[PDB]
């Protein structure tokens, strides 16, 4: 009562992982993403992935 | 099932002829899939067939 | 029409989401307001946002 | 004259290459020079190839990314995510662009190779990917924008100003290059025991074939270098 009309505006937000979001394993481990690095920096194995 | 999509999934219950007898409706149930509902914390719940 | 931003809409910071009017605070209608009002027009309708 | 005593390599030695996979060998080498040439090839291989994807897609009926299309098993996010994957190759010389109206209906599912009779200007690589799961009576209308970049492009870099409604912006993958190995073996020259021979697999994406990737990444380290002569130094 005493309020006539209600609107509601539901927004979506699209987040993917950037330096600063918070990741965590299983066994207590977390940590935040402190760089972002490209494949080619990357450490590699012996076939290259 | 009967019918799958990414809003319902319809499906028809097997009933017994005593279940059919007593039982007002129909064997089929139509399922409605939760889509982006958005959650007390933020997240979202979206489900898929 | 409601004043109500579209599905689909990009929310950048600063947009209007639900765009609202409040009748303003008219005081008592001194003579000067209402020849200023009377010549000029309605520029100033009782509306805030 | 002191680099003359250099033992300068014959050529590059294609072993086996199909259209994805390729295996390439350069002898003789300089004991050390094997690795430079290889991590150069690779680091420029693995980031600076340009190649042809989506950037953006305009369903009827789908006003936003976060929405469903009725009759559609899979959403509008997941449709955009195998959207994503679909890779495209030249067929026609100097096309930069694309818009691509697709309208499929009748098909239990609905692929990527369904998209060749409305495309003139490239060719799918992976007609087999499954873009979305329909019903037997359920009618796409989409469109799609086929454009040319090096990298990945997020949405935000990606949204057209001047786009109609309902153009969603996608994320552009177009690295070509899916994966570099090269190992370093000893080759033997005469008495000399310590000679290098690097051998290099590629396997791209099928747009472009392993050799020209090759030579493509030779090109871009050459450009690089060639602005250490001593003309372009002050």
């Amino acid at each position: 009562a005493g309020i006539m009309k209600l609107a509601k505006v539901y927004i979506a937000k699209k987040r993917k992982l950037k330096v600063g979001d918070k990741m965590a394993g299983r066994h207590g481990n977390k940590g935040i993403v402190a760089r972002i690095v490209r494949q080619e920096d990357m450490p590699f194995l012996e076939d290259g992935t | 099932v009967e019918y799958v999509d990414a809003q319902k999934i319809t499906i028809k219950y097997d009933r017994t002829e005593e279940e059919r007898l007593v039982s007002f409706e129909e064997d089929s149930k139509t399922y409605e899939l939760v889509k982006f509902r958005k959650t007390n914390q933020g997240t979202s719940i979206n489900l898929k067939p | 029409e409601y004043g109500m931003i579209r599905i689909g809409a990009e929310v950048k910071p600063g947009d209007i989401l639900i765009g609202k009017i409040t009748p303003k605070g008219e005081s008592d209608p001194t003579p000067e307001e209402k020849l200023l009002r009377a010549i000029f027009g309605d520029k100033a309708g009782d509306v805030k946002d | 004259m002191a680099l003359l005593n250099f033992q300068k390599p014959d050529k590059v030695i294609m072993i086996d290459s199909t259209d994805f996979e390729g295996k390439f060998e350069f002898r003789p080498l300089e004991p050390g020079y094997g690795l430079t040439v290889g991590n150069a090839l690779r680091r420029v291989l693995l980031s600076s190839l340009e190649g042809f994807a989506i950037t953006s897609v305009r369903i009827d009926g789908v006003e936003h990314e976060f929405s469903v299309v009725p009759g559609v098993v899979e959403d509008v996010t997941e449709i955009i995510l195998n959207l994503k994957q679909v890779r495209f190759k030249r067929q026609i010389d100097d096309v930069e662009s694309e818009t691509v109206s697709i309208s499929v209906s009748g098909k239990e599912q609905l692929t990527a190779g369904d998209f060749q009779k409305f495309i003139s200007g490239y060719q799918v690589l992976n007609p087999d990917l499954v873009i979305c799961n329909m019903g037997p009576k359920v009618s796409i209308n989409m469109e799609i924008v086929i454009e040319k970049g090096r990298g990945y492009v997020p949405a935000e870099e990606n949204k057209k100003s001047n786009a109609p409604l309902g153009s969603i912006a996608v994320d552009s993958v177009y690295t070509p290059v899916k994966n570099v190995k090269y190992s370093i073996e000893n080759y033997r020259v005469e008495q000399k025991t310590d000679y290098e021979k690097l051998v290099f697999e590629i396997i791209t994406d099928g747009s472009i074939h392993p050799k020209d990737a090759l030579t493509e990444a030779a090109k871009v380290l050459i450009h690089h270098f060639m602005l250490f002569s001593d003309e372009r130094i002050t």
